[PDB]
């Protein structure tokens, strides 16, 4: 199906499969899961495509892991899992993303901006 | 100078609201569609039924901004249905040059002809 | 420059007058109706036959003015019967910017191949 | 600058020579057959079957000049028979001043695809 | 200044390895075929099937390189099942004068989509 | 059907909800009709567009609320409707329509006047 | 059919219907036939479009009233008829046609020019 | 089928005429094959266009009698069965053909030189 943003709460063996595409640093199901730990995903035609992970704490709320599969990156896949994530959790009034793990600070900070962050030391903030 | 045919927007899964051998011409779009698609009054189209399977080219004209119509009128109402789903779209030219950075236009409905999301890029389908 | 494909003018709903598997080619229209919609001898016109839904594409030449005559002539002959109505159109290509005030040359008949009414634009379809 | 879409040439009434699946590729035709008409090695073609009344698309190739071939092959086999009566045309655009003016290239063809008559118009059909 | 519709490019008799109506957007083909083609994710595309005959229109979307994907997405998955031979091809349009010396990119393929040979011509048909 | 121009002499539930839209100012059926006292109305697949009234005394004719709905404007239907009520009502040499109610009087003037007739205090003349 | 040369020994109603428009002035059967005497016309769908009259005194031969419908000029037709003529009478090695009934002696001249007859006192000769 | 290159072994009629036109100098079954003299050629849609024999001496290999038919003279037909001859003789790392019967001997150098032999004194050499 089109471009969807979904929480994960059960991971399928697909799931598995596509989450160590996404995140190979991580082992499947190292990764726990609970109403305050959320991983959000994109999924396009039965396929994971973009994931990251979301610590709420009421009004606050920190991303991490973001990550786009390499092959289908600059096609609208990051921002519109962020804005969805931003969207589904309209308690959170303030979100902060540490730039650990980032491939290119560079890319980061420009799509972060476009989504409305600033950078701060050690990361981004929209609050 | 070489000239390529590029999906210039597409209306993803609208449903049919009218069909009508009587009516005239030949497909009647909310303008509100139109504009989210780059679609214009009198422009080609190319209607596909996802419902029927049924595959065949007319031209848009507006319906009432806001009454979320899909307009399936004379000859082409032999094609579709009334709540048949479909995909509009059309097709413009441009040299190669352009086409190589071209972006399309493209929305996406659910139930009853709700605009859920636009966007300028379909992702990459993986394995 | 993107070029956009556009309704150039219609005869809409005429009513074939001759088909014969053994004339030459491919759609005979009277010289009058085919000034009224702007459409050429030797033009390339789409035909949607609203009597059996078939919808085929083949290019226009001169019928005798003041004959009436809609002769559908060798292979398209498999497609239309006389007595049927049909929509006979063509379509044109130009800039965006010309094409966003572009009107069509319309021409609406009745009864016996009796031109009723031409006109530059189609209405909107209202709710 | 608005754009028409003008009959070429045509091969008139031609006996399908060869038609198979197992071919490449998709209407071979004499050589000699191509100049009278005016079409281009690898340029689109339309196939009207004056026999089954099939209409299909494809890309002309050559055959050796003077062999009288009209090959239907690949997916196109599907279309035609061998002996069966088509029509092959091709399209070009140019501005409306130069259609206006525009003769087509048209072959005609008796018996077992021998050549009668080069022309450049279509007369006009009379009552 | 007339333009011809010229052959572009041709996946010559891929194999279709899925297809599935629930899936977005039309065709999606591994990116190595396209660039072996010469033919651009957004680009208009016409599907020949040599399996079941049916002939169609759509759009080309990227598949992840190396993946061999043929991928018949939405409305188009009513004209071809998997496993079916298929040939997809792209035009363009140029001058007269440049039609004339067009080469075409074309790409052959054997066994599970391998692509034995990419070629710029096609050769003539001899009796 | 294709923009027709009715006389309405009963309304159904449907021209009820239509005039409404057409004229909000009015409680059909306040609205009087008999043989002197007319209304016209523009009629496009199975909705009404615009309306007037019609007063005739013989060879002086008096027109009022003449209102065309907003989105449909500048297709030409407003002067299809007066060409219509003018061309019907052959008796009639001379017609008045006063400026009351009128949103714009200067477009009102400019259609007017591409209807023949003249600008005089307190409104337009054909006569 | 296709435009087609025809020596006409016996008329149909058709014929008589077609050779009154083709010559006013003339009452068939005036009109004598025999193997010196005789009559080519034009045919195309069905219809003549031109005939003319042909005397034949073994190597010399006469050629008048040569006329094309006016609604169909400039399209080949007279220039097919006679070099028909030509062509099917090749014992004849020199051929007059006197400027006698002839509308326009300007036109005429350009034609049988082309043909490639000479311009003389009282007509035109090709020997 | 698509171009394909063969090692004959066997000669079927069809070949020994295709043979003949490509080689009119010999009469097969003149021509010997086994294990070290070789013939290969080009087939296209049941046909073969092109031949050449090959001569094997270990690590030496010689060819001669290379000829592509001249109505499909460059579409890289040539080209095609050099290299599947090179590539299915690894072995062989020294290639030989003298310039004999060559025809053009400035056309040979040109292709011998795109498939990366040396101009020798006699002949062309890759090794
Ligand atoms: C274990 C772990 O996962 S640790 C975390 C590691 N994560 C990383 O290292 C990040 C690697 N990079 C990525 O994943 C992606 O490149 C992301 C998330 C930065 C961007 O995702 P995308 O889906 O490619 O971005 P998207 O196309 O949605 O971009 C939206 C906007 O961002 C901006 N943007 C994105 N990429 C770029 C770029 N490369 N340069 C400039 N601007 C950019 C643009 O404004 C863009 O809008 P546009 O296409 O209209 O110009
Ligand atoms: C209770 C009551 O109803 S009180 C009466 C209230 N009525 C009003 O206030 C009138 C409100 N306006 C309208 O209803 C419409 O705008 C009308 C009747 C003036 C015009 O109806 P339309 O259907 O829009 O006009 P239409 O397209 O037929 O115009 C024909 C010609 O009029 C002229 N015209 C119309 N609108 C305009 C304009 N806005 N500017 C310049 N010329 C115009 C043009 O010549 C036009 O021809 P073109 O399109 O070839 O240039
Ligand atoms: C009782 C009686 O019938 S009396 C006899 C009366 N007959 C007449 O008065 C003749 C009236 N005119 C005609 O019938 C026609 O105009 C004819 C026979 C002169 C020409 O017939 P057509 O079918 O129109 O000519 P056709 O298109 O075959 O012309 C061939 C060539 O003739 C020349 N030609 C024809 N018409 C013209 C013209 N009007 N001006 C210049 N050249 C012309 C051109 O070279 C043309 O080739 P092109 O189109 O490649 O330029
Ligand atoms: C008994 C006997 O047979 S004796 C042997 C007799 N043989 C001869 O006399 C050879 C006659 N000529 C031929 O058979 C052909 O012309 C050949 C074999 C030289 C070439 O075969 P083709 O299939 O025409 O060549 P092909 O199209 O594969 O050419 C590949 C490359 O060769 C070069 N080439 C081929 N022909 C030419 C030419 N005429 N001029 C310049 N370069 C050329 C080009 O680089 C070409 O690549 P391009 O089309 O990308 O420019
Ligand atoms: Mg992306
Ligand atoms: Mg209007
Ligand atoms: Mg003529
Ligand atoms: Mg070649």
């Amino acid at each position: 199906m089109k471009l969807t943003i979904i929480r994960l709460e059960k991971f399928s063996d697909q799931d598995r499969i596509d989450l160590q595409k996404i995140w190979p640093e991580y082992s499947p199901s190292s990764l726990q899961v609970d109403d305050n730990h959320r991983i959000y995903a994109a999924r396009f035609n039965e396929r994971l495509l973009a994931a990251v992970r979301v610590t709420l704490s009421g009004t606050e709320g920190a991303l991490d892991s973001l990550r786009v599969r390499e092959v289908t990156r600059r096609r609208g896949v990051g921002q519109y899992l962020l804005e969805e994530v931003l969207r589904n959790n309209p308690g959170v009034s303030c979100w902060w993303m540490a730039d650990a793990g980032v491939e290119d600070r560079g890319v980061m900070t420009a799509f972060m901006q476009a989504l409305g962050f600033t950078a701060q030391q050690g990361g981004w903030e929209k609050c | 100078s070489m000239i390529r045919t590029m999906l210039q927007g597409k209306l993803h899964r609208v449903k049919v609201t009218h069909a009508d051998l009587h009516y005239e011409g030949a497909c009647a779009i909310d303008q509100d569609f139109l504009d989210a698609a780059g679609i214009l009054e009198n422009e080609a189209i190319d209607i596909w039924n996802v419902t029927n399977g049924k595959r065949f080219s007319t031209y848009a004209i507006a319906a009432e901004r806001g009454s979320r119509i899909i307009s399936v009128n004379g000859a082409a109402a032999h094609c579709a249905s009334v709540g048949d789903i479909v995909i509009i779209a059309s097709f413009v030219t441009m040299p190669d040059e352009e086409a190589r950075t071209w972006r399309p236009n493209v929305a996406y409905f659910e139930g009853d002809n709700e605009m859920k999301r636009t966007a300028k890029a379909i992702p990459v389908q993986v394995a």
